[PDB]
């Protein structure tokens, strides 16, 4: 069983899974300053 | 480029609207911050080709502005105070960029008042706000911000003072302010810019050396002597600081334009001879309540660690004069004992390392 | 992971029996090029990290070979070097290799500090020369830009090396000016974000140079808005390409940094509503305009949380958000599908940010901005998701 | 020629005056006498 | 005596002329494709005249366009080049193809401080498109400042009698121009 | 033999003119620029050709006065480009999406900022391609012709002119 041989599937596997996909915006936010306004409002 | 008169135009517009709207009591933080950041690199070359007496009146205006915190003596009012501080430091940045940035300006476009103002401002602000908050020995985001601000201030001030001549009254305060920081703990960056400052000061005017050397010697007790932050002048292979300071000084004065080579080398040797004699005589005998022996040990260990590099001459000069001084010092029978003891020990250590390097 | 570790020991003892070290690297390059299963080197070093790390730290020799070899071998060599750098910086291996999330040893800590010092001192000297050498190649610079993310930033101060920093910023500037592939722009922007960390003395110089770059970018933007707004050359493709390239650079830099003192939302609104009216605007231009406008909104919202919120900026912000929501509603039915999906993502983003829950966290000025979508829009979006998400058969 | 030599000498003088850096004070523009000889006696009093 | 012309011609040009002459001599000696020799009209230098005051200006205006070979047709050009490449001869040779010549439509300025060069050159009117191509596009201006002003205002190359030049694209080339190194003069005297 | 001595006289007068007007006469293009890779030295010098010796000057006037002095010195005609009045076109960057070749200007590293405009005037939109086969295909295959050079130094411009050596 080979590990993922390309970058794309590895970055997808990083932010993959229901919790990670469901806990971060669909448009990436490079500065954490923008992360705090987002993660703040999620009960 | 040649002129690039579009952001030159930008800032020119900014300046004329601002001093017009003021002349006919603060500019606001944003204006000052942008004007200074545009002064630095944009106006790295664009400060020429402007109106002179215009500059005279605006520098007078920001002088009268700055004076509002000269001897400021400092749950919301405290915030207002630190606000005043950051504003005045931004102004200081503006002024110290404006004084130096051009390779050439007309004379009398900067009068000594801005000099004295920034000197006393930085002195009081630093020695009464920075040191207590970073180290309980003498005693939020704006704190580190202003720390960086003062680093730029003192660097720019070093460069300006190197450029032009100045008056001795300013010289006393600037020298005291630049020697001050070397006796607190977490000021590394301040230390090395201050190194630049003091060596420029030591370069230009050849009449205050006796005063500056003694005022260096005075505060030897207050030195750090902490394992952490002892050797903080990178080069592994770290060395002490005050030894770097003194060596930089002694190497600095050469004044190269015939007899100049001779008299310069003699001036250097005479200064070194005086420094080392003062050190050793005050060090040797055990005095009341305080010693110097670890200090001399660290100095000489540094020297042996730094014997032959391309960019630190005169160390061998120090060693040669040290050797002759030691041997001509402990030979005779007139001194006391412990001084002879300590000297012979130091000579043994340095001879050992010498032979080992051999 | 243990299988890979033992296999790396096998490789070490099988084929590895400053200048001598380079030949082993060449052998490794041959082994990498003959493996037709894997196109990246992260796992070779990962498997070798326990046993041959001393070989892996021969950055000196690797630097020597790069200056004074097949160009494919050079590219692969750069890639593997970057992978080694990542492995040295962080003890945990990349995802899918590590059983334990956290592994800490004292030896690891001391080694980490020394590795950081050596990597910094080496690459402060070497990187500008590398950018000069390979500026034409996008992939190589894209790899190299991950290097500064791991620097101890004190070393720029303590080392007295600010001139090399100046060389770095000049060379990277030239690199930005010569490539248009998006990933390099993302990487360079992130590098400037790391460099503009406000805990380090260096910040002011790089921020000023950045401001010079942003003057350049806005001047090109001024040309773009004037050319599109006027009759000009009747929407010639060449002008469109210039505007698109510049717009891509603006979006990429604007993603990481607050450029709110320059109101470039206005021009994009000026071109987007007119592009809706004709309905025929290039897809890439509109998608980038939507993204930059969203980033501008977000950054504009950032400094209204600082503690002294005036109400005139608050209401004009509400004006801008509501107007943008209405235009996004108007363009959500644009024929171009990547525009449809981006508009969907940005719309869901805006609804997420400006929910009812926005005001909950002790918020005064955030009750005026809560928006609840119309039910007709709700049904429109549900139709949209049915059309564009739920197809399992070609 | 006389003019060129005089020009050179005056260039030496301007070189000097820009070198000196005689730090001016607020009283400058008000105390404006134009004689160059009453100036000389004022300078002599300063010297004393 | 006559070799001074060759000294003023350069070996680079001379070898290419000797080589083209050898190629034509091959055509003549084999006695095939006579249309080649019956439709080859010589170099530019044998098909015009000019006043001696402009020898420098004309020569540097053309540079090595003085050696373009007037020919009836492409077929002459290709057979010469075929034998040239076959015989491994030192380049180079330059052709003027009558069937193919494309000349820029130019309206001359009505300025009274510069004169059209074409009004002072005598040439063969069968070769009109050729001469319009080689010399029809540079103005002779009164002075260096006139030359600069005219070539910035107008899309024409400009040159002074003393040799100061400005290109239509901004290139400036200048130096000492001789008189005894001219070649049109001694072709006139013979 | 004789030509060597002639070249020595030409290089000594060129140096003398460079010393004569130090600020205005920056030097030869070699002095103020560099090729990035050793590989591309032959191709860059091939595309530049005559332009190898182009003396950078500030103004046309000082260029002319140097030309006069050179006339006294009996030197070869030389080319001067004055940065103030040099009339250059902005770089057509739209060719950066060609998937095989690169802009020639992307291979020169220039120390002085002002000289970039002269470099644009000397290069224009000349293109350098990987091999001769591709260079020929993407020089002649479009509706418009492209200025394209291969690494062996054969040069085809957009107008159809052909040169080599």
């Amino acid at each position: 069983d080979l590990a993922p041989p390309t970058k794309k599937l590895m970055m997808w596997k990083e932010t993959g899974g229901v919790e990670k996909l469901f806990s971060l915006p669909a448009q990436p936010l490079w500065n954490n300053r923008l992360l705090k306004l987002f993660t703040r409002c999620l009960t | 480029m040649m002129d690039s008169s579009t952001f030159k135009r930008f800032t020119a517009s900014i300046e004329n609207i601002l001093d017009n709207l003021e002349d006919m009591l603060l500019l606001g933080k944003h204006q000052l911050n942008e004007l200074g950041s545009e002064s630095a690199k944009i106006k790295a070359m664009g400060i020429m080709d402007k109106l002179s007496t215009d500059k005279t009146v605006k520098v007078l205006n920001i002088l009268e502005k700055n004076i509002q915190d000269g001897s400021k003596l400092s749950e919301r009012l405290w915030r207002d105070l630190i606000m005043e501080r950051v504003t005045k430091s931004a102004d200081a940045c503006l002024t110290t960029i404006n004084i130096m940035t051009s390779p050439n300006m007309p004379k009398a476009v900067y009068i000594e008042d801005v000099i004295e103002r920034v000197i006393q401002y930085t002195k009081f602000h630093l020695q009464n706000t920075l040191y207590p908050q970073y180290d309980p020995v003498y005693r939020q985001r704006v704190i580190v911000m202003l720390y960086n601000k003062v680093c730029d201030i003192v660097s720019s001030l070093s460069e300006l003072l190197e450029i032009q001549l100045l008056t001795d009254t300013t010289i006393l305060q600037v020298s005291s302010m630049g020697i001050t920081p070397f006796f607190v703990e977490n000021v590394s960056e301040l230390q090395l810019c201050a190194i630049k400052l003091v060596t420029a000061v030591f370069s230009r005017y050849e009449k205050h050396r006796q005063l500056i050397l003694e005022e260096i010697f005075t505060s030897l007790a207050r030195l750090p002597t902490s394992k952490r932050s002892l050797r903080n002048f990178r080069l592994p292979m770290y060395i002490q600081m005050v030894t770097a300071l003194v060596l930089q000084l002694i190497q600095c004065v050469v004044h190269l334009p015939d007899v100049v080579i001779t008299n310069s080398y003699e001036t250097a040797m005479r200064t070194a001879q005086n420094f080392l004699s003062i050190f050793l005589k005050k060090c040797g005998s055990k005095q009341g309540e305080e010693d110097y022996r670890p200090l001399f040990e660290n100095f000489v260990q540094d020297l042996l660690s730094t014997v032959n590099k391309p960019e630190w001459p005169a160390a061998e000069l120090l060693l040669s004069l040290l050797g002759r001084l030691l041997v001509h010092q402990f030979s005779n029978k007139s001194t006391e004992m412990a001084l002879r003891v300590a000297s012979l020990d130091y000579l043994g250590t340095v001879a050992a390392r010498l032979r080992k390097d051999a | 992971r243990p299988v890979a570790v033992a296999a790396g020991e096998f490789l070490h003892k099988k084929l590895f029996s400053n200048s001598p070290n380079g030949n082993l690297i060449r052998m490794l390059v041959l082994f990498f090029l003959e493996s037709e299963l894997h196109e990246h080197a992260a796992y070779l070093v990962d498997s070798l990290w326990e046993s041959s790390q001393e070989l892996l730290k021969d950055w000196e020799c690797m630097t020597e070979l790069l200056l004074e070899m097949s160009d494919r071998q050079e590219s692969a060599l750069i890639e593997l070097m970057v992978c080694t750098i990542r492995q040295a910086a962080e003890a945990h291996p990349p995802v899918g290799r590590g059983t334990g999330k956290r592994v800490l040893t004292a030896k690891e800590r001391k080694t980490q500090i020394d590795d950081r010092n050596k990597l910094t001192e080496h690459f402060i000297i070497t990187l500008p020369m590398l950018l000069s050498k390979y500026s034409a190649d996008a992939e190589k610079v894209a790899n190299l830009l991950q290097i500064p993310q791991y620097f101890d930033l004190e070393i720029y101060s303590t080392g007295r090396m600010e001139k090399h920093l100046d060389a770095l910023l000049k060379q990277i500037k030239f690199v930005v000016e010569k490539h248009v592939e998006s990933d390099v722009l993302e990487a360079c922007s992130k590098t400037y974000s790391i460099l503009c960390s406000e805990e380090y003395t260096i910040q002011n110089r790089v921020d000023i140079a950045r401001s010079q770059l942003i003057d350049e970018f806005v001047d090109r933007f001024n040309h773009s808005v004037e050319d599109l707004l006027q009759e000009g050359e009747e929407a010639d493709d060449d002008d469109i390409y210039n505007v698109l390239s510049t717009l891509k650079r603006l979006t990429s830099f604007h993603n990481a940094h607050d450029l709110t003192k320059w109101d470039l939302f206005g021009n994009c609104y000026r071109l987007l509503k007119t592009g809706i009216e004709h309905g025929a605007m290039p897809e890439q231009i509109v998608v980038q305009a939507l993204q930059c406008s969203h980033y501008s909104i977000l950054w504009q919202l950032v400094k209204i949380t600082d503690g002294s919120p005036s109400k005139e900026d608050l209401l004009v912000l509400r004006k801008t958000v509501k107007s943008f929501l209405a235009v996004c509603q108007q363009c959500l039915s644009n024929v171009n599908t990547p525009v449809k999906e981006q508009a969907f993502m940005l719309l869901c983003d805006l609804l997420m940010i400006f929910s009812h829950q926005l005001m909950t966290g002790g918020r005064e000025g955030l009750q005026p901005l809560v928006f609840n979508p119309d039910t007709g829009l709700q049904s429109e979006l549900l139709s949209f998701v049915m059309d564009h998400v739920f197809i399992d058969q070609d | 020629n006389r003019q060129g030599m005089l020009l050179k000498k005056k260039e030496e003088c301007m070189k000097k005056i820009r070198e000196l850096g005689s730090l001016p004070q607020e009283a400058f523009e008000k105390y404006q006498t134009l004689s160059l000889k009453q100036l000389f006696r004022k300078l002599e009093q300063c010297n004393t | 005596k006559q070799q001074l012309l060759r000294a003023a011609t350069g070996k680079a040009i001379l070898n290419g002329i000797d080589s083209i002459n050898k190629v034509l001599d091959h055509f003549r000696r084999k006695g095939i494709n006579q249309h080649v020799q019956n439709g080859y009209h010589g170099i530019v230098m044998n098909n015009f005249e000019c006043e001696p005051a402009f020898y420098t200006c004309v020569e540097v205006t053309a540079g090595n366009r003085l050696f373009y070979h007037i020919v009836d047709s492409d077929e002459v050009s290709t057979k010469i080049l075929m034998e040239f490449n076959k015989m491994n001869l030192p380049g180079e040779v330059t052709f003027l193809p009558l069937n193919k010549l494309d000349v820029r439509d130019t309206a001359y300025p009505e300025t009274n401080d510069a004169i059209p060069m074409i009004s002072k050159l005598r040439y063969n009117p069968r070769f009109d498109k050729a001469f319009k191509h080689v010399f029809g596009k540079t103005l002779i201006c009164r002075s260096m400042e006139v030359s600069t002003q005219l070539a910035r205002a107008f899309t024409m190359d400009c040159i002074t009698l003393e040799g100061d030049q400005v290109s239509h694209r901004g290139a400036l080339t200048g130096g000492y121009y001789d008189t005894r190194k001219s070649r049109l003069e001694l072709q006139k005297d013979v | 033999r004789q030509e060597s001595s002639r070249q020595q006289r030409k290089a000594e007068i060129m140096e003398s003119i460079k010393r004569l007007y130090p600020g205005s006469v920056y030097g030869r293009l070699i002095d103020l620029c560099q090729p990035t890779q050793k590989k591309y030295q032959i191709a860059v010098t091939k595309v530049l050709g005559k332009n190898m010796d182009a003396i950078i000057v500030d103004s046309e006037k000082t260029g002319r006065d140097c030309i006069q002095y050179i006339k006294e010195q009996r030197g070869e005609p030389e080319t001067f480009l004055p940065l103030d009045y040099l009339e250059v076109k902005p770089t057509d960057e739209k060719l950066r999406e060609l998937k095989g070749a690169k802009l020639v200007i992307d291979v020169i590293r220039y120390e002085p900022p002002h000289i970039k405009k002269a470099l644009q005037y000397a290069c224009g939109n000349a293109l350098v391609c990987d091999n001769v086969e591709d260079a020929r295909r993407i020089a002649f295959g479009g509706h418009q012709r492209h200025k394209t050079v291969a690494l062996d130094g054969t040069l085809f411009q957009k107008s159809g002119v052909i040169s080599g050596g």
